[PDB]
């Protein structure tokens, strides 16, 4: 869709689509690996 | 054993704080049916709590007399995995960004207007550069070395 | 020479001159000429010790297996007791690789400058390109023609990833490679990564 | 050592080595710094009528320009020095180093 | 005459001085006042740690010190030096600081006086007894043999504070008699890599 790519890539658009992709990514490695404070696989 | 402290497996005012919270937590548990949807979430908490304790035992932090891991960042090798593995780890990631973010910055800085992509981001150019600083610390290794990292005026 | 993804086109600055340039670069990291003809060296040499060490923490173990001869599988061979120490070794492999490594460097910085001996200055090197010195390093005198510095530089990359392989199949499986060999040959379809996990 | 002998020794010896010894060089530096300069001028051309160096005080006979300020520089040095190794000498400190 | 064949040379390290191999890696002598001031204080450090070195050494094969046991008796208040076995009547901590002083400060400082930058170095005439002067085409050689030497032995005297670092209470000749007993698990290499 013409003009419609051209606001999704608007920056608070773009914006938000990363980082609700970057925040469901670390909600989802809390899910699988919760309470971390070290990083023991070296 | 440094810095006074010790490890969290064998610190009595660690097992002391694990009970204390499970303790408030079994609390919390008698209030609903054994079967019902909040206690089978209380004993899920319960259970993340219980492991939670047992690998901050085994991951080998360090515990003070108030009984709390703590993070001896200086260099010691037994406990890297407290700060250095995850702080390389950051400055690799950050350094990805910005790797990125510059990298995208220098490939839109010859356009007629260049601040109309600063506000509407090609997303095919960024993901072209996107990747471009996965390995980035060789690129800006060479761009040290080439004078590419640091404008000339 | 070739293409890795037909779909995309070789980059300018790999015109097909160079060894093993099927243009893989798809992270622009060789865009600058002098990355470029460093990091053909740093590929070289990384390959020629992967190769070396593959050849050295493998043919060990298809030989422990079949009992012609009983070697350690390269990551309890640290432990076993040699004539000198454990850093005796690092000592020496300090001393004379910095030597040879150094003299390396200054040949991959300006190439004609290293290829004489310092004690015995008649023993002169060849005037070859950068990265394949020649002269006593080529004592049998195979030429190094393009098919071999290709053949070298495949080689050298299938080295590099079977060396990271090990690494990896020592340090999520606990095992050796050829153990795992046989292990998948045993039942493939049930001895892969994604039964360790 | 009684304390007068070494009181006596230590300033001969230290103007000793000024009259003799560290006089050439501290002339040529005293020379090279030369007065303090109050933008370009010195603090007397400049005015302020008190900061006058003395040369009714440092005019004395020598064959090489031993004057008394020197006399007082070398000897303060050798009355502190003396003194140094006096009280260094009667505190019995026992350094024990390694042991 | 290069230290690293291959690396170019800088524009003022031409080969002619003594012992000029064109190493200025930091760019120290670019200035050539200071280079002169650093060749004085080259040669200077040289003649010193070579004239040293005989005298950490020897004492140590038969003097019955090893060149640090040779200062402890200082560092005890009470007790003065060992001149082999005989003690000094010269007292023992002040009055040998009085006479260092006093004898190596003039020393130094009629040093310091020469405004010839060649003298500055190479004074010669009754520091050049023998005739070892008479003749550059030698000279040259010989400059060059003091400045090698001087600078190894000044390399040698690293060794020994170092070897005095890592091992607190030796000595270089036990050093050497160690590395003779057991050459391989008693070298550098325990205390580059520590166990622990
Ligand atoms: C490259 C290289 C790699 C990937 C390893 C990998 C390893 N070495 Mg190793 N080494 C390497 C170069 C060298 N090592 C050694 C001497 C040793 C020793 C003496 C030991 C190791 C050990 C180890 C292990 C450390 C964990 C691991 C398998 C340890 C080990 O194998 O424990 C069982 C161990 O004791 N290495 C020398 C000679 C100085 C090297 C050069
Ligand atoms: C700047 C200060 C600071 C610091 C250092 C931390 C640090 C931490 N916090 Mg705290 N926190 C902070 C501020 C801070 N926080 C603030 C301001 C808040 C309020 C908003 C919180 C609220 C908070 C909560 C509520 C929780 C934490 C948790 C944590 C832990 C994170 C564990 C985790 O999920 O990471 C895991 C690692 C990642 C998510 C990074 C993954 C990155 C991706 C996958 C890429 C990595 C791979 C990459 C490709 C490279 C591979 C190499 C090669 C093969 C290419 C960690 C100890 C959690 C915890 O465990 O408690 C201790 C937790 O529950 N924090
Ligand atoms: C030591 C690693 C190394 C290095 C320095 C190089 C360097 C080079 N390669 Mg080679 N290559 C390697 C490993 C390496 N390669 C391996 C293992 C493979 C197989 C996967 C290839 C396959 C390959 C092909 C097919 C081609 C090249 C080409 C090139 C050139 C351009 C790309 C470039 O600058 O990459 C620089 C690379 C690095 C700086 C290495 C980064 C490695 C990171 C740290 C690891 C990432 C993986 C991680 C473990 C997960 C350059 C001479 C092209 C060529 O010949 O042009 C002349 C070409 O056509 N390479
Ligand atoms: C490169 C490289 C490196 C660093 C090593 C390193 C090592 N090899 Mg290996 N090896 C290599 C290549 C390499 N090898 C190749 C290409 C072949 C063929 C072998 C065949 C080989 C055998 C047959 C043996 C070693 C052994 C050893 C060890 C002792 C070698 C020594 O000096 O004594 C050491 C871990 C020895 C060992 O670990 O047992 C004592 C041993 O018996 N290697
Ligand atoms: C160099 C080529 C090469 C070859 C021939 C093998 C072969 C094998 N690997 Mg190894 N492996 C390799 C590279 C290689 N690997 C690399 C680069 C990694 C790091 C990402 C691993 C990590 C790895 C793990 C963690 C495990 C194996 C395992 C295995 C075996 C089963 C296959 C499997 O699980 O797929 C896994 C294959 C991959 C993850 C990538 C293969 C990519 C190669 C380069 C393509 C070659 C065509 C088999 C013997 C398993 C075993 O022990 O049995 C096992 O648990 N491999
Ligand atoms: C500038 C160089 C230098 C310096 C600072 C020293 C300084 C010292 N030497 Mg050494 N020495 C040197 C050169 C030097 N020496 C050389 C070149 C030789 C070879 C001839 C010796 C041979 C030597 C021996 C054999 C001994 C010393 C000893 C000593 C110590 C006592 C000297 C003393 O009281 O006698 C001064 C008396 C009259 C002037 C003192 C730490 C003694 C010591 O402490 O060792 C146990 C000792 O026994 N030295
Ligand atoms: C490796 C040591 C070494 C060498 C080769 C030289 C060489 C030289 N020096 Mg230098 N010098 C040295 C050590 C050395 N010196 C030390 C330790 C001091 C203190 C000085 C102080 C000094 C001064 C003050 C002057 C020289 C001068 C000279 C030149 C003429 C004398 C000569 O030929 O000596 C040759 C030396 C030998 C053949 C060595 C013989 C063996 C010795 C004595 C063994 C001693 C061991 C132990 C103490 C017992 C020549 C370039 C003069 C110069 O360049 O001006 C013209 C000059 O003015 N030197
Ligand atoms: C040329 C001077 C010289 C000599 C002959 C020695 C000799 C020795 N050292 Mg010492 N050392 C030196 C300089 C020297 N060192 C310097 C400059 C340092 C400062 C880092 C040290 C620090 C040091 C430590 C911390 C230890 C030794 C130890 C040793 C012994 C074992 C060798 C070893 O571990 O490798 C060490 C080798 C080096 C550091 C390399 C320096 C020497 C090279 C060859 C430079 C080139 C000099 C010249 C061109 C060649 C002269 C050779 C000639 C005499 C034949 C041996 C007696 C060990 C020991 O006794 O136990 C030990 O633990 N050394
Ligand atoms: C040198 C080397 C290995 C050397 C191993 C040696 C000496 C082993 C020695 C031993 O075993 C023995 C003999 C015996 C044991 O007793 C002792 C040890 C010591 C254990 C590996 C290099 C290993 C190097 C590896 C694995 C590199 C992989 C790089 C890749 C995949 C790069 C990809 C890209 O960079 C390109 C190509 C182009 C970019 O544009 C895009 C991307 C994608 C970024
Ligand atoms: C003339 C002459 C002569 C002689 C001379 C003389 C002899 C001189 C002297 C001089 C002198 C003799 C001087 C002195 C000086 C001194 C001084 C100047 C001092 C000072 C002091 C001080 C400064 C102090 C301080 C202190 C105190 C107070 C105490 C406490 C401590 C102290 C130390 C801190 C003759 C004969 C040769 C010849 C002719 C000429
Ligand atoms: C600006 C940056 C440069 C300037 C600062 C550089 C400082 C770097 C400090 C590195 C010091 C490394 O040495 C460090 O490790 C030794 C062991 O490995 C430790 O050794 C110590 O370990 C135990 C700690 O509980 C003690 O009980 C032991 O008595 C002692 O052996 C010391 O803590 C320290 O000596």
């Amino acid at each position: 869709m013409r003009d419609l790519k051209t606001y999704l890539s608007v920056a608070p658009v773009l914006s938000t689509l990363w980082f609700g992709s970057l925040a469901g990514l670390l909600i989802e490695i809390n899910r699988l690996f919760p309470d971390a404070l070290t990083f023991p696989f070296f | 054993d440094i810095s006074g402290l010790t490890p969290c497996k064998d610190s009595k005012q660690f097992a002391k704080r694990e009970k204390q919270q499970i303790k408030k937590l079994e609390s919390s548990l008698k209030l609903y049916a054994p079967e019902s949807a909040p206690a089978l979430a209380l004993n899920a908490q319960i259970e993340k709590t219980k492991r939670r304790f047992d690998n901050y035992g085994k991951y080998g932090l360090l515990c003070g007399s108030d009984g709390l891991p703590h993070l001896i960042v200086n260099g010691d090798q037994r406990h890297w995995g407290e700060f250095i593995t995850p702080g390389i780890l950051f400055l690799y990631i950050a350094g990805w960004i910005g790797w990125v973010g510059r990298s995208y910055l220098i490939a839109i800085s010859g356009e007629k207007k260049p601040a109309m992509k600063e506000i509407i981001i090609d997303v095919p150019l960024a993901s072209r550069i996107i990747f471009r600083g996965f390995i980035w610390p060789v690129a800006a290794y060479r761009e040290f070395l080439n004078g590419d990292l640091i404008a000339k005026d | 020479k070739g293409e890795w993804l037909p779909g995309l086109a070789s980059p300018d600055y790999l015109t097909g001159s160079l060894a093993g340039d099927n243009g893989f670069d798809p992270l622009g990291l060789a865009e600058d000429p002098e990355n470029l003809k460093w990091f053909v060296q740093a590929e070289l040499v990384n390959g020629r010790w992967a190769m070396l060490g593959v050849a050295g923490m493998l043919l060990p173990e298809v030989f422990t297996k079949i009992g012609i001869i009983n070697v350690p599988e390269w990551y309890d061979a640290g432990k076993e007791q040699y004539f000198a120490s454990s850093s005796t070794l690092f000592v020496i492999e300090f001393i004379l690789f910095h030597y040879v490594e150094i003299r390396r460097w200054q040949d991959i910085k300006n190439p004609g400058s290293v290829n004489q001996d310092p004690i015995f200055k008649q023993y002169s090197l060849p005037k070859g390109e950068v990265g394949y010195p020649g002269g006593i390093f080529n004592p049998l005198n195979f030429a190094p023609t393009q098919e071999a510095k290709e053949k070298e530089l495949a080689n050298g990359r299938l080295a590099m990833l079977a060396f990271l392989g090990f690494v990896v199949q020592h340090n999520v499986t606990g095992k050796g490679p050829f153990e795992n060999l046989l292990q998948h040959l045993s039942d493939p379809w049930h001895n892969t990564i994604v039964q360790t996990f | 050592l009684s304390p007068s002998i070494v009181i006596s020794l230590s300033t001969g010896l230290s103007l000793f080595l000024g009259r003799f010894v560290f006089f050439n060089f501290q002339r040529e530096n005293v020379a090279k710094q030369g007065l303090p300069e109050q933008n370009g001028k010195t603090h007397f051309e400049a005015g302020d009528d008190r900061a006058k160096e003395y040369v009714s005080l440092l005019k004395s006979n020598d064959p090489i320009g031993f004057n008394i300020v020197d006399v007082l520089a070398w000897g303060s040095i050798g009355h502190i020095v003396a003194y140094y190794i006096l009280a260094t000498s009667s505190n019995g400190y026992d350094p024990s180093f390694f042991g | 005459a290069h230290w690293m064949p291959g690396e170019p040379r800088p524009a003022y390290l031409d080969g002619s001085a003594p012992g000029d191999f064109g190493f200025d890696p930091l760019g120290l002598g670019e200035v050539p006042a200071n280079l002169e001031r650093y060749k004085e204080s080259e040669l200077i450090h040289c003649r010193w740690a070579m004239l040293a070195v005989p005298g950490i050494l020897v004492p140590e094969a038969l003097g019955y010190g090893n060149w640090v046991k040779a200062q402890e008796w200082a560092a005890l208040p009470g007790g003065q030096a060992t001149y082999l076995g005989n003690p000094v009547p010269w007292g023992t901590l002040p009055t040998i600081l009085a006479i260092e002083f006093l004898a190596i400060a003039f020393v130094e400082h009629q040093r310091s006086m020469e405004k010839d930058p060649e003298k500055k170095k190479y004074p010669g005439g009754a520091f050049d007894p023998l005739g070892y002067s008479k003749d550059p085409k030698k000279l040259e050689e010989l400059k060059v043999k003091e400045i090698k030497n001087g600078r190894l032995a000044l390399l040698a005297f690293v060794g020994f504070c170092v070897q005095q670092s890592a091992y607190p209470g030796t000595g270089p000749l036990e050093n050497l008699a160690t590395h003779l007993a057991d050459p391989w698990h008693n070298n550098i290499g325990d205390i580059v890599i520590p166990f622990n």
